[PDB]
Order: structure tokens, then C-alpha cells, then sequence
């Protein structure tokens, strides 16, 4: 099985 | 210690179980905007075989922050979803939540289930084109809506997901901006994969009716408060390099920032209207690097810390901002004996240093001397080593102070089963919270943290602290323990409803299940001005004129007294009246050509990119930091 309360705005690194 | 009495009658009413489908199953759970408690959970069983033959979706709505849900998957008729692109919810209150079905073979394009009505009433929409990514929404607008397809093609749709039209065709990464703007790098010739390095970084105002290439040569592109940021390749070399823009695009200017190899990356950190803190990979694969923290303009770069641990490709990073208090930033950095230490900076990265060791504490096995060591912070790079570290570290703005987090106390990051660590003051000073492990939330912007025992054991006990967690009251939920899963408060920390998630012991089968409970109860009555008091942040040395100037001044707060028991509210505001500092030469970071040997910023007689970023321009070797707002004093 699997559970996930993920957020909305998930501040992701971004990369360059 | 231990005031509360007859607590467990003000709970039990308060207690609100849910039982859902059995574990054959999978949850996703998603909160749909502020101050509506309305909460989706998807369960979605699938057997996955060489083709699409079985599988189920059934959608549930809350509309009480958990403790009650209706089955809503008659309105999404009979219809797979796949979890992979998740419930695409909008920003602030627009209550648009949108789903991704999955379609039969040979179909065109795919299909989607959309709700702009906090998910009371969905509708059916076939796309022109099959998702690749999940549908960026406009922070803007909620009704315009961006998407990415399995052929490289950027979709855009005015009218909430009506009504799609393929604005450009070969497109690899693309993001919105301010008053939606559409930034956006394509290929020419080849994949995303091999023509990196040679993309074109394109705008548009206006939704895909107009076009302008703001930059060429193009390895990557990223968004950082007020900057837009571009990775650049030299011509002639597979080396690359870092160009800014504070105008969407119009104007650049190469960052004082040092090129790299296609081995080594560059990471935006944390970015805001002030300033940017940048990491820069140190080349061959050596798992660290160096932060550098911009100026204003995002072009001048001071060297902040070096042998910050991160991880190759990234991905791991315990770069942590500490949000409820100004200027605080936590992170890990490898040694030169290769152990990991977490460093603590309180001026946005001017001074960083260890943190201090906790009252309640021995020094750990890593430790040199036995009563003389620092707290290191578990994060990130801890989860991933698999380490019994079940959240990162905690804080809120609106519970000011308050830095929840795992950790060992000695000279570097132990590998043995950490106890839980509380900062009330944004980490100057740290105490032992709990014994062990534990899942931990701040509800009520800090008027109850609530915390639940990480066990391989099921559980059925809560443990939560009206005064900034100095005492625990213990509170059994439930008469049929559970293996938990998860918790789930309203996103701000202003709720007093928390879900505990889990899923039951093994009888016929094993089955999700959440114990939803409102504090309302144990916070009767609402706090009154007396019950807060005055507190200076960054407070050193009391009896000092400067004592607390941060960024050129101080903040004084009105927090709430511990010893307090009441609620701040939803409508709650963070009280707080600034002192503006006098300038010293410590408010100046040094512009492009100067340095400080000691402390006073002198020229240099320039080597590496600094040579660089002067030959490819007029100063007098000061520029004030962002965000600094002192006045008077120094000035140069
Ligand atoms: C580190 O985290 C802190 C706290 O999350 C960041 O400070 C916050 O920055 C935001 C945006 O830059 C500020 O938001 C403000 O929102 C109101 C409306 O709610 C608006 O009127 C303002 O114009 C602004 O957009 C917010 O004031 C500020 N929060 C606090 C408590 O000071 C900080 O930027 C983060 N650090 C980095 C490097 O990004
Ligand atoms: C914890 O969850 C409960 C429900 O389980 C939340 O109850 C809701 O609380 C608000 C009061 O703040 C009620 O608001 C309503 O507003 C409208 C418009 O002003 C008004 O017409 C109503 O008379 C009412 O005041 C809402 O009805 C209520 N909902 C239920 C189902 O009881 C509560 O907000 C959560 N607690 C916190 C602190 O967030
Ligand atoms: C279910 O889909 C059918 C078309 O296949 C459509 O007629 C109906 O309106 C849909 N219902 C909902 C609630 O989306
Ligand atoms: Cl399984
Ligand atoms: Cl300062």
C-alpha cells in the first residue's frame, strides 16, 4: 500500500 | 509541571474516527484552501500488468477539517485517476481542484475531471493532447492554466482546462511569472536531453499571441523572488555560466559567479524580494559546495559558507530556513575529518556557526570532550542514509520562535536514534522535548504542538503541550491501536484540528483509518491582551544599545506567555514594532572589487571570476545589504 498527504506549493530546488 | 486536570472529558466528544477502505488500497490525501476545511482523499487500488485491466479509484470530500467524510466518486462517474499527476488544487481560495483520468488505448488525448467549487461539482473535459507534466495554475489568476504534453508541447487554456491551444511545439522546461507571464526554454534540432546547453529561453506576455527569444545558448532557466535566472554556455566549451535579469528578460548581466562543468550544478537555495542564496557545486563529484548570498541586484555574490553538503545530481540538501524567526538559516556542512556539522546563521548568512549545546543533554560518542559540544540538526541528507528520523525540522512564521527538529547533541551528526529538540527563540538557546522519535505539529500559530510517538508497534496515544512544549500532557484516542501513518493539520498552523492517520491491526484485513480531534475544548477561552508579553528577538546582550539589530534593527514581539492557556485565533497577527539600528561598516557587505583582510572593505590588486565578471563596473567598495534598513550612523 502507500499513504501521502503531498503539499500544493512544494518549494522544489531548482537547478541551473 | 502537569497543571491540567479532566482533559480527557474535553477530548473524547472532540474525537471524530473515520474509517475508510481496507489497505488493498492506496490514500492521497489534499487540503482544497484557507479557512474551509475541506479535505480530499483519493484511494486508488492497482494491479499493474503488461496492459491497463484492473484498477479502482473512489474519491472522498470532508468538509469539517477530517472528522466526517461523504464518497464523491459518483461524480467523477466511474473513473480511473492516476495518482502520478495527484489533485492539481488552485492557489488561495479558488477552490479548484483538477484530477487526470486515464484514457483507452489509441485515444488522441487524455482526459480530466475539474471542479471550481471547492469540489461540490465536478465536469468531464477530453484534452487535444496527452499531460506529460502535472497543470501549472497561474498564481495570478486561478482561471489560466499551463501544461506540458507526452510530445513536447506547451498547452495553455484561458478558461479553467475548457478549452486548450498548443502555443509552441518543442518545449522542455517552462514556469509562470508575475501578471501571467510565461517563461519558457525549446529545442532546435534534437531532444531536450542532447540539445542541452544549445535551447533558446523564449517569453510571452500575453498567453502565446506574442513571442520574444530573451536569451540563446541556453542550459537551463529558474525564477527566484524578483530575479529571473539563466544558466549560459561559453561558446567554444562545454563550461557554463550564470546571467541575471531584474526585467523579465530584457536586459542581462553576467553574475559575479564562477563558471562550471557539466559534472557540477548550481541551486537556488531560497529566494525573496531582497536577495538570493545561492549554492555552487565544487567540481569533481566531491558531495559538497559553496553557498554564496547575492546583493540587491542579484549580480555581486559574497561567499557565505563553504563545504555545504549536497548531495550529487541534487536532490538532498538540509539547507533549512528557519521560519519563524528574521535572518535564520540552518544547514549541514562536511568537515575536513569528513564528519557532518550543522552550522546555524542569524544574519541571512553573514556569520555562520555551531549551535548552541541543549540544557537537558550529554554529548554524544562523537564527542571529544564530555561536557563541553553542539547540537546537530537531523534534515534531509539524514532521511535519505535512512537514518529513524521521521520529519525534518519544523517552524511556522505566525508561532514565532518555535523550531521543532530531531537531532544528536556532540561534535558531528551521529548515526544513533535521535530525541526531539525545541528552540523557543529561534535557535540561540535548544532543550530536549520528547525521548525518541516522534511525528510533531504547531497548531494555533503555537498555542497547542501536538506530537505522536514514531513506533513499529501500533499506538493509540497523543501527546500534547499548552506551553511551547515544556510540559506533555498524555492523551489515549483511541481504544483499538493503530500503525501510524501520518498527521494532518490545515496548512498555516492557525487550525486547532488534528488527523491522526494509520492503519489498523490484522484481523480479517487491515484498514486506513484517521482519528480526527479538536482542541476547541482545552483552549476554552480566547487569549486577551494579558496574556501576552514583550519579547526582543536576536536579544545577545540586554544591557547593550545594539542588542538585537539584525539586518540594521531589532523587532520586539508580542508572544504569548507560556504558562497561558488560551487560543490566539484564526484571525490571529503576528504583533511586532521594529527599532531601526544605526549603520556600522557590519551593514555594508563589500561591492565587486574590495575585500576585508582586519573591518574596513579595500580593494584588491583579481583572480578567477572575479577577473571574469570585470573584463565581460563604477564604485566605492560599499553597498548596503538587502533587506538592511538602518539609517544614520556609518556611511561610506
Ligand atoms: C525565509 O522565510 C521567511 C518566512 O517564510 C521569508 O519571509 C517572508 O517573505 C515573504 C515574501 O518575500 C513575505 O510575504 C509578504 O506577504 C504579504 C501578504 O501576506 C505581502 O503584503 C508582502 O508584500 C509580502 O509578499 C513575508 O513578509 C516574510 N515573512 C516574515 C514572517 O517576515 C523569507 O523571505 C525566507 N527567506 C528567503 C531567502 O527566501
Ligand atoms: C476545526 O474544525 C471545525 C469543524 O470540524 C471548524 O468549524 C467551523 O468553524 C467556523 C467558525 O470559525 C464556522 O464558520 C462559519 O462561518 C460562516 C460565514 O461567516 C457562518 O455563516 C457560520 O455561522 C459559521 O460562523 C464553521 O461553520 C464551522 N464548521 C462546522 C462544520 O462546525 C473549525 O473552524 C476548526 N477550527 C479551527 C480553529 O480552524
Ligand atoms: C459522466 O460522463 C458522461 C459522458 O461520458 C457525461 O454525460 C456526464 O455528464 C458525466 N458526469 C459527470 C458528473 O461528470
Ligand atoms: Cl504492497
Ligand atoms: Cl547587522
Amino acid at each position: 500500500p502507500r499513504w501521502d498527504a503531498p503539499l500544493r506549493d512544494p518549494a522544489l530546488r531548482q537547478l541551473l | 509541571c502537569g497543571r491540567v486536570r479532566d482533559f480527557v472529558a474535553k477530548l473524547a466528544n472532540n474525537t471524530h474516527q473515520h474509517v475508510f477502505d481496507d489497505l488493498r488500497g492506496s490514500v492521497s490525501l489534499s487540503w482544497v484552501g484557507d479557512s474551509t476545511g475541506v479535505i480530499l482523499v483519493l484511494t486508488t487500488f492497482h494491479v499493474p500488468l503488461v496492459i491497463m485491466t484492473f484498477g479502482q479509484s473512489k474519491l472522498y470530500r470532508s468538509e469539517d477539517y477530517g472528522k466526517n467524510f461523504k464518497d464523491i466518486t459518483d461524480l467523477i462517474n466511474n473513473t480511473f485517476i492516476r495518482t502520478e499527476f495527484g489533485m492539481a488544487i488552485g492557489p488561495e481560495n479558488s477552490g479548484k481542484v483538477v484530477l487526470t483520468a486515464e484514457v483507452s488505448g489509441g485515444s488522441r488525448g487524455g482526459r480530466i475531471f475539474r471542479s471550481s467549487d471547492f469540489a461540490k461539482n465536478f465536469v468531464q473535459t477530453d484534452l487535444p493532447f496527452h499531460p506529460l507534466t502535472q497543470m501549472m495554475y497561474s498564481p495570478q489568476n486561478s482561471d489560466y492554466l499551463l501544461a506540458l504534453s507526452t510530445e513536447n508541447g506547451l498547452w495553455v487554456s484561458k478558461n479553467f482546462g475548457g478549452k486548450w491551444e498548443e502555443i509552441h511545439k518543442a518545449v522542455c522546461l517552462a514556469k509562470w511569472g508575475s501578471d501571467n507571464t510565461i517563461f519558457f526554454t525549446t529545442y532546435a534540432n534534437g531532444s531536450c536531453k542532447a540539445d542541452l546547453g544549445a535551447l533558446e529561453l523564449w517569453r510571452t506576455s500575453d498567453l502565446g499571441k506574442s513571442f520574444k527569444t530573451i536569451g540563446v545558448k541556453i542550459y537551463s532557466f529558474g525564477l527566484g523572488g524578483r530575479f529571473l535566472f539563466a544558466s549560459v554556455m561559453a561558446d567554444k566549451d562545454t563550461t557554463r555560466r550564470i546571467h541575471v535579469s531584474t526585467d523579465q528578460g530584457d536586459t542581462w548581466s553576467m553574475a559575479q559567479l564562477p563558471s562550471v562543468g557539466q559534472e557540477q550544478f548550481y541551486s537556488i537555495l531560497a529566494a525573496n524580494d531582497d536577495m538570493v542564496f545561492m549554492h555552487v557545486d565544487e567540481p569533481g563529484d566531491t558531495g559538497f559546495g559553496t553557498i554564496f548570498t547575492s546583493d540587491d541586484r542579484g549580480i555581486v555574490y559574497s561567499k557565505s559558507l563553504d563545504r555545504h553538503l549536497y548531495t550529487t545530481t541534487g536532490g538532498e540538501t538540509d539547507f533549512t530556513n528557519v521560519t519563524s524567526l528574521r535572518g535564520v538559516y540552518i544547514t549541514s556542512v562536511l568537515s575536513e575529518d569528513n564528519s557532518i556539522q550543522t552550522m546555524i546563521t542569524f544574519d541571512q548568512g553573514g556569520r555562520w556557526t555551531h549551535l548552541r549545546k541543549p540544557e537537558n543533554s550529554e554529548c554524544d560518542a562523537t564527542a571529544k570532550n564530555k561536557n563541553e559540544c553542539s547540537l546537530h540538526i537531523h534534515a534531509s541528507y539524514s532521511i535519505s542514509q535512512k537514518l529513524n528520523v521521521p520529519m525534518a525540522p519544523l517552524s511556522e512564521p505566525n508561532a514565532v520562535g518555535i523550531v521543532i527538529a530531531h537531532g544528536s547533541v556532540g561534535d558531528a551528526i551521529s548515526v544513533m536514534v535521535p530525541d526531539v529538540y525545541i528552540s523557543d527563540d529561534g535557535g540561540y538557546s535548544w532543550t530536549k522535548m520528547l525521548e525518541g522519535p516522534h511525528y510533531y505539529t504547531i497548531l494555533d500559530s503555537g498555542g497547542i504542538i501536538v506530537a505522536i510517538e514514531h513506533s513499529s508497534r501500533p499506538i493509540n496515544v497523543i501527546k500534547f503541550s499548552t506551553d511551547e512544549g515544556q510540559c506533555w500532557q498524555t492523551y489515549t484516542f483511541t481504544r483499538d491501536p493503530i500503525y501510524f501513518t501520518g498527521l494532518a493539520s490545515e496548512p498555516g498552523a492557525r487550525s486547532m484540528n488534528i488527523s491522526i492517520w494509520g492503519f489498523t491491526e490484522s484481523f480479517l484485513t487491515s484498514q486506513w483509518v484517521s482519528y480526527t480531534i479538536d482542541f476547541k475544548d482545552i483552549l476554552e477561552r480566547n487569549c486577551e491582551e494579558k496574556d501576552y508579553t514583550i519579547w526582543l528577538a536576536h536579544s545577545t546582550d540586554p544591557e547593550d544599545y545594539e542588542d538585537g539589530c539584525i539586518l540594521g534593527y531589532k523587532e520586539q514581539f508580542l508572544r504569548l506567555r507560556k504558562s497561558s492557556v488560551c487560543q490566539n485565533g484564526r484571525d490571529y497577527v503576528v504583533t511586532k514594532q521594529p527599532s531601526i539600528c544605526l549603520c556600522s561598516l557590519e551593514d555594508f557587505l563589500c561591492d565587486f572589487g574590495y575585500y576585508r583582510p582586519e573591518s574596513k572593505c579595500v580593494e584588491q590588486p583579481l583572480k578567477g571570476h572575479d577577473l571574469e565578471f570585470c573584463l565581460y563596473l563604477t564604485t566605492n567598495g560599499y553597498r548596503k545589504i538587502p533587506g538592511d534598513k538602518c539609517q544614520g550612523g556609518v556611511n561610506p
